RNA sequence: UCCCCUGCUCGGCGCCGGCCCGAAGCGUUUACUUUGAAAAAA
RNA sequence: UGGUGACUCUAGAUAACCUCGGGCCGAUCGCACGCCCGGCGGCGACGACCCAUUCGAACGUCUGCCCUAUCAACUUUCGAUGGUAGUCGCCGUGCCUACCAUGGUGACCACGGGUGACGGGGAAUCAGGGUUCGAUUCCGGAGAGGGAGCCUGAGAAACGGCUACCACAUCCAAGGAAGGCAGCAGGCGCGCAAAU
RNA sequence: AAACUGCGAAUGGCUCAUUAAAUCAGUUAUGGUUCCUUUGGUCGCUCGACUUGGAUAACUGUGGUAAUUCU
């Protein structure tokens, strides 16, 4: 029974996207998940539920309301380029290195360390 | 160098006597009389007027048909006014300096729910603000020192979520009926 | 480009000069016209 | 220090740049091109704050790599270019153009333009040079050097190029009677007519400019700028028309406007 | 409340060498009084 | 020719110079391709003696600094003051050399000493006048134990660059080798006093 | 990958020891100098090969010192 309404909606062709601030009603229920959101805007957009992207949605006191930001684009590849990587890995298409800052450090350190084409083998 | 903001004020003002009998007796009555918790509320209630009179005095103090004067008195007496403790017949700058402090007591939420007859007492009033029963324009409040305005005095009503407004019963309510029927079945 | 707008230049020059040496026969004419009268 | 200044904090910053006070503790410092530090407008403060294109500082840097932005009619790749006062901003993509015109408050404001209007510039010399073998120069307040003018060019008088091949087409005289711009300090944005000008040997000269309502102020000599032979201008002006009203009048027209709009 | 009790080389609100007005240039210097410019942000 | 309130300004002509530890006058690269009888072309990147602009930096003008007389006179052929001619410096100039005259500041507090003194935008208190603090996030200055010297570089007397000294200090086959947390955490010492 | 080359490492960060017309503050000048980079100009203006030279990295192999980002 949550109804979704937009506001201060307009459409960057520079950016091939569309910027709007989402207004999301959901009285006597907690936060609705960024999922549905997707698919509602998927849905009164016209738009397959893969290049839509929604993110901080932050809860006012008295339950009802939850102001949120939504994000829409036109294809795949053109959604993957001028995409921050962390919402790439929230939907699940992207995935970074796992390793820590200090070993990353010391090692480079120990690249440092020595000379040559061993530069290489020393790091591991 | 970090990025914060540095910046706050103190609200109230301690007076210079601690212990002598009158203005004692004048701020417990008060406290008794609107149901505050301490000193400090009232007491930040008089730094405010105490401000707000300085100003004034500020601004009668220049001469007339200037453009700073007239631009900062007709904008405060329109807030004066928006905030409920003034009337549009009294509409001059000289006038401020006759307010008193139960004046600004009387826009406060807490006697404002008391006195438009949603609670019992005005102690009942501030345990009903605490515990977020109530809403001003469909929007909850949990503060008692929720100043008002002259048109938000009409708007305010009992929350969409709270027994006493229509809506899911309480804990005990809801206990006491889970009591019943298992002593029922 | 640097011989081509030389010759822009030649060409106004040329007429700025005119119109400031008729300018300033006008000029002496006026001085003869009220040293005359 | 041991060199020049690099780094720029957030309250180092001008007030027309206009930014907010918490968001991190740096301050885009813009890269070195015609304009001044103080009076510029950076590319990335103007996309990211003014059209609200993009929200962060690499989608910036994205829309200048994918080539989108011209400023003057060519492709500027730098992030923090300073475009400056009186200068073109031209999308391809879009189809807009901007012109970046002080209005009634001292600060930059967006201004729409056609793209008729968007192929010339105004300029103000700053000195006249002779070259090697009697070269008439230009030093424009742009960093724009121009090869033999008309002239009758002078120090004061402000000059029209064309875009495409940097030449003159006319120029304005500067005299008593003609339409004004100021640009810096405190009279910033204010349309008039020049009236009196007086000279200080040895000092800054100052002039009289008089508003189309009556009112008169007097700013410096070096921050003149002149826009229309007469009282009519020759580019598009902006809302307000530069008046620099007060704010008693400015608190009774938003008053009757929300009043009006309910 | 407001107009009046500063003088000799060039030129435009206007006329038939004559009237007036306006200017590249000048008038004992100080303090004080009033206005205007510039005087970073927080 | 041109401009400034003001040139020994820019420009013009003449007679030479033009430094091999030496000014310029493209022995560079990418992409898409071509027309016209081997020659002839587009859009860029990098570099370049100069010229202006920009970020500056540097040296100067006027005015404004806490306490102290149990500090009343101070500086000077070991430059203090000025002149002239120069060295050097990126330029002005006792910045420094050679020669001259005896100058320059002060009872309107110079000079000397002290400071539990970084300066300022500021903060507390406040009828009006005032008193005290400002190590502290913004600006400017100074230093990386303390003085001294230097390379590279446009810009450093740089210290997460080098070199000499002393104080301190690491490893060591005793021959030598390697250093500066007033950066972030953390340890010792210190102290009423300050964090992963 | 490694390595040669050009660039930036003189910014930022910490502290207040020295310093009392010194620093700093407002107002001025460089018509008494320098200025990486960016922007714009100049780059057949001069009257006399359709591409030149030999060295070095990285690399291979042989080594020393107890030890260094040593060679």
């Amino acid at each position: 029974t949550v109804t979704i309404r937009t506001r201060k909606f307009m459409t960057n062709r520079l950016l091939q996207r569309k910027q709007m601030v989402i207004d999301v009603l959901h009285p006597g229920k907690a936060t609705v998940p960024k999922t549905e959101i997707r698919e509602k805007l998927a849905k009164m957009y016209k738009t397959t539920p893969d290049v839509i992207f929604v993110f901080g949605f932050r809860t006012h006191f008295g339950g009802g309301k939850t102001t949120g930001f939504g994000m829409i684009y036109d294809s795949l590849d053109y959604a993957k380029k001028n995409e921050p990587k962390h919402r790439l890995a929230r939907h699940g298409l992207y995935e970074k290195k796992k390793t820590s800052r200090k070993q990353r450090k010391e090692r480079k350190n120990r690249m440092k360390k020595v000379r040559g084409t061993a530069k290489a083998n020393v790091g591991a | 160098p970090v990025a914060r903001s540095w910046v706050c004020r103190k609200t109230y003002v301690t007076p210079r006597r601690p212990f002598e009998k009158s203005r004692l007796d004048q701020e417990l009555k008060l406290i008794g009389e609107y149901g505050l918790r301490n000193k400090r509320e009232v007491w930040r209630v008089k730094f405010t007027l105490a401000k707000i009179r300085k100003a004034a005095r500020e601004l009668l103090t220049l001469d007339e048909k200037d453009p700073r004067r007239l631009f900062e008195g007709n904008a405060l007496l329109r807030r004066l006014v928006r905030i409920g403790v003034l009337d549009e017949g009294k509409m001059k700058l000289d006038y401020i300096l006759g307010l008193k402090i139960e004046d600004f007591l009387e826009r406060r939420l807490q006697t404002q729910v008391f006195k438009l007859g949603l609670a019992k007492s005005i102690h009942h009033a501030r345990v009903l603000i605490r515990q977020r029963h109530i809403r001003v324009r469909k929007q909850v409040v949990n503060i008692p020192s929720f100043i008002v305005r002259l048109d938000s005095q009409k708007h305010i009503d009992f929350s969409l979520r709270s027994p006493y407004g229509g809506g899911r019963p309480g804990r005990v309510k809801r206990k006491n009926a889970k009591k019943g029927q298992g002593g029922a079945g | 480009k640097n011989k081509e707008e030389a010759a822009e230049y030649a060409k106004l020059l040329a007429k700025r000069m005119k119109e400031a040496k008729e300018k300033r026969q006008e000029q002496i004419a006026k001085r003869r016209r009220l040293s005359s009268l | 220090a041991r060199g020049p200044k690099k780094h720029l904090k957030r309250v180092a910053a001008p007030k027309h740049w206009m930014l907010d006070k918490l968001t991190g503790v740096f301050a885009p410092r813009p890269s070195t091109g015609p304009h001044k530090l103080r009076e510029c407008l950076p590319l990335i403060i103007f996309l990211r704050n003014r059209l609200k294109y993009a929200l962060t500082g690499d989608e910036v840097k994205k829309i200048c790599m994918q080539r989108f932005i011209k400023i003057d009619g060519k492709v500027r790749t730098d992030i923090t270019y300073p475009a400056g006062f009186m200068d073109v901003i031209s999308i391809d993509k879009t189809g807009e153009n901007f012109r970046l015109i002080y209005d009634t408050k001292g600060r930059f404001a967006v201004h729409r333009i056609t793209p008729e209007e968007a192929k010339y510039k105004l300029c103000k010399v700053r000195k006249i040079f002779v070259g090697t073998k009697g070269i008439p120069h230009l030093v424009t307040h742009d960093a724009r050097t121009i090869r033999y003018p008309d002239p009758l060019i002078k120090v004061n008088d402000t000059i029209q190029i064309d875009l495409e091949t940097g030449k003159i087409t006319d120029f304005i005289k500067f005299d008593t009677g003609n339409l004004c711009m100021v640009t810096g300090g405190a009279n910033l944005g204010r349309i008039g007519v020049i009236t009196n000008r007086e000279r200080h040997p040895g000092s800054f000269d100052v002039v009289h400019v008089k508003d189309a309502n009556g009112n008169s102020f007097a700013t410096r000599l070096s921050n003149i700028f002149v826009i229309g032979k007469g009282n009519k201008p020759w580019i598009s002006l902006p809302r307000g028309k530069g008046i620099r009203l007060t704010i008693a009048e400015e608190r009774d027209k938003r008053l009757a406007a929300k009043q009006s709009s309910g």
